[PDB]
């Protein structure tokens, strides 16, 4: 008893010295002497469960909570273990019953309100943070974790104060040395220093050397030559999102068009196979596919990686879930850079190179990077559109009355053939134009009844709407679609004599100075529309609120469901203009809308997040789309919208050089890339620590 | 999508 407090009091010593072991063999020694000991249980479940012992740290959660049956503290811990090994309901069951047992205790509503968060319940996450901060004022997790949940949804209550709030809470925190409560990569959503964005990164980085250091593993030695690999350079991509996830649908050509000559492809996936065609084409084309999924030990992991003898290890996940930076801590490789997946600097000093370019990232800003600069000659932005969506390389359109590109379309890797069975086609300089005839009547007849296809001419003619009960792997982009394709704004409720102006990002990426900018832009353009998505639907009502208090009435602003990949892509035909979100703009969404042809307005901001779009266009070759100040944005947004002749103009300009310029051309990316890796190995092949590659 | 799923880039939980 009075002993096994002492051990257990040691243990606590020996515990912030750093001595996890020691602190885990006093514990359980306090437990050999005094076996009905709830603190000492609690105890040593915390230290397990941060060794990752998840299971052997719930055992010991459990011993507390019978000992202590008002023990809510353990029931909390234990439901944080659960959630860490997966286990949601189990998690919410804890949480449910440690505020049961002390209904005050604030800790607890905050972790029931990230459960409803991460489960995709907003309204109730941000009524369990506010009772966390109702209870306990000063909580800077709960405020920061509420803050987001805000912005998720677009409600912008107390807006510019809540953003001074967040800000004094990171300078606080970041003065009393401990990890700040808001995320690095949510750090782009509020006006933080880029010093503040770069402290909080690194925080992020220090944190995974400390998980990494308790190893105890040495230095690797590292390969100095390419003679042990041939003369190729042995490339390893690291990434959780190998798969269905935006990271693949831009960049799964890639490790196929590597030149086996001079490189050795190596493709880490630190998730398990998902059965799609995006995993199966990375492993078929990869020299080497890992799945590190199955070797949960980073030390076991690294190892993997050290044995393969890679040169350059790719981070394409850096602050995003699924990450295992713990790898790149332990510096397998000689050379390690950010890639694509993360936009934002990891603050981490294992971290070499993070390969953006010269309009992302201007050589001025070095400064809010922790990684050397090493550019593409054109953007570091890439997606795999020409590939996925081919059938959207051309279209034609119906004509059912002047002629308009954007009404109702057709694209189809067969249209040409459908064109060629069809009298009184005309060709406008080039799009074919199909008058109103009887197979336009019988077009435009299945979309208003819903109907899923029609045949003409034997060819296969679907609507738009309806790809998920023709072909679910095209609908999802995992096939080409086999069939012609019928998109139209009547499938959406657009207007046919009106200015579409559009957005697809998530909504969270919109602010109050940007859907102001756009009600300006909106009131310049009597004749035009917003088409927006539900994403989330509960934003809509946010968004329609603050439109209607800026004097826009309901009917200006349309919003559509979230579709499948295909669809979103196809559908973004329908629009006369992109508005790009300044706070962050598009990413995978901005090559998303140039695919379809759809000319992007954007303003380029200081943080890499808000400057991609701008990448994107001047790659493109449409500089005069990139605003310099809002007052430029909206006189370019107003006059795309007014000055038809102007529009058409730059339309055909976004039609044509998505396929002229380097933008969506894999092969050229991956020989720029294999430039760039040779720039780097020779650079410390030579002997030189690194430096900014940006010529 | 509704129905459906469609991943976006996320961040890791801490
Ligand atoms: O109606 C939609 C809207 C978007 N997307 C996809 O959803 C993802 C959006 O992810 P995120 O917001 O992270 O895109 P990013 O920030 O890169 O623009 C992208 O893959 C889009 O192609 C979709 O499939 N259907
Ligand atoms: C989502 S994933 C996409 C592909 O790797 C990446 O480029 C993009 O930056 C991500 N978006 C955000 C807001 O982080």
């Amino acid at each position: 008893p009075t002993h096994a407090d002492s051990l257990n009091n040691l243990a606590n010593i020996k515990r912030e010295q750093g001595n996890i072991e020691e602190a885990v063999r006093l514990y359980r020694k306090a437990l050999e002497v005094f076996p009905e000991f709830a603190a000492a249980h609690s105890n040593l479940a915390s230290v397990l469960q941060q060794q990752g012992k998840l299971q052997e740290a719930l055992m010991h959660y459990k011993e507390a909570i019978r000992i202590s049956p008002t023990f809510a503290d353990a029931y909390s811990n234990m439901g944080n273990t659960l959630k860490e090994m997966q286990d949601v309901q189990g998690a919410l069951q804890c949480y449910t019953r440690a505020i049961q047992i002390n209904p005050a205790f604030a800790d607890a509503h905050s972790n029931l309100a990230s459960i409803h968060k991460d489960s995709g319940n907003i309204p109730e996450a941000i009524a369990s943070y506010r009772t966390a901060l109702k209870l306990k004022p000063d909580f800077p997790d709960a405020y920061c974790n509420l803050a987001h949940c805000l912005q998720i949804v677009c409600d912008w209550t107390d807006y510019d104060e809540r953003m001074k709030k967040l800000v004094s809470i990171v300078a606080d925190q970041l003065e009393k040395n401990r990890l700040p409560s808001v995320h690095p990569h949510h750090s782009m959503l509020y006006p933080l220093s880029h010093g503040f964005r770069k402290a909080i990164a690194e925080r992020h980085g220090n944190l995974c050397l400390d998980k990494i250091n308790v190893l105890h593993k040495p230095p690797y030695e590292h390969p100095k030559d390419l003679k042990l690999s041939d003369g190729r350079l042995r490339v390893g991509y690291v990434s959780s999102d190998f798969g269905n996830h935006p990271t693949s649908h831009l960049m799964q050509s890639i490790p196929g068009m590597h030149n086996p000559d001079k490189f050795e492809v190596f493709c880490y996936a630190l998730s398990p196979d998902d059965g799609t065609n995006f995993r199966v084409k990375v492993m078929a084309e990869a020299n080497h596919f890992i799945d590190l999924s199955q070797i949960p030990c980073n030390g076991k992991a690294a190892d993997r990686i050290h044995q393969d003898g890679i040169h350059i290890l790719v981070n394409m996940n850096g602050y995003t879930k699924g990450a295992r930076n713990e790898l790149f801590a332990l510096r397998p490789a000689p050379i390690q850079a950010m890639w694509l997946g993360y936009p934002g600097t990891s603050g981490a000093l294992f971290m070499d190179y993070i390969i953006t370019d010269q309009e992302t990232s201007p050589a001025e800003v070095a400064e809010q990077y922790s990684e050397k600069l090493a550019y593409m000659p054109h953007t570091f932005f890439i997606g795999d559109h020409a590939n996925m969506f081919p059938h959207l390389k051309k279209k034609a359109v119906i004509d059912f009355k002047h002629i308009y590109d954007n009404r109702i379309v057709l694209n189809g890797i067969d249209l040409k053939a459908f064109l060629d069975s069809l009298p009184d086609v005309k060709i406008v300089k080039n799009m074919p134009v199909i008058p109103m005839n009887t197979i336009a009547e019988a077009v435009i007849e299945m979309i208003n009844r819903g109907q899923i296809q029609i045949t003409i001419n034997g060819f296969s003619i679907s609507n738009g709407l309806a790809t998920t009960q023709i072909n679910n792997k095209a609908a999802t982009g995992e096939e080409v679609p086999r069939t012609i394709i019928v998109t139209t704004r009547s499938q959406y409720g657009l207007p046919e004599d009106a200015i579409v102006y559009c957005n697809f990002n998530q909504l969270y990426k919109i602010d109050p100075s940007t859907l102001q900018m756009w009600a300006n832009i909106l009131k310049r353009v009597p004749n035009s529309v917003l088409w927006l998505l539900r994403f989330p639907a509960v934003g809509e009502p946010n968004i329609q609120q603050y439109a209607q208090n800026m004097g826009l009435p309901q009917n200006r602003i349309i919003f559509s469901p979230v579709a499948p990949k295909e669809e979103h892509v196809r559908r973004g035909q329908l629009a006369d203009v992109c508005l790009d979100t300044p706070l962050c703009n598009g990413h995978t969404t901005g090559m998303d809308v140039l695919w379809a042809g759809t000319p992007m307005v954007t303003m380029p901001g200081e943080t890499l997040a808000s400057r991609v779009a701008a990448s994107q266009l001047t790659c493109l070759g449409c500089l005069e789309l990139i605003a310099k100040n809002r007052q430029e944005y909206e006189d370019i947004a107003v006059k795309l919208g007014t000055d038809l002749e102007y529009l058409k103009k730059v339309r055909g300009k976004v039609w044509k050089q998505r396929i002229s310029s380097p933008l969506f051309n894999t092969k050229q990316y991956t020989m720029e890339l294999e430039r760039l890796y040779l720039q780097m190995w020779e650079h410390y092949a030579a002997g030189n620590k690194p430096d900014h590659m940006i010529k | 999508y509704p129905g459906g799923s469609t991943p976006v880039s996320s961040a890791n939980m801490m």
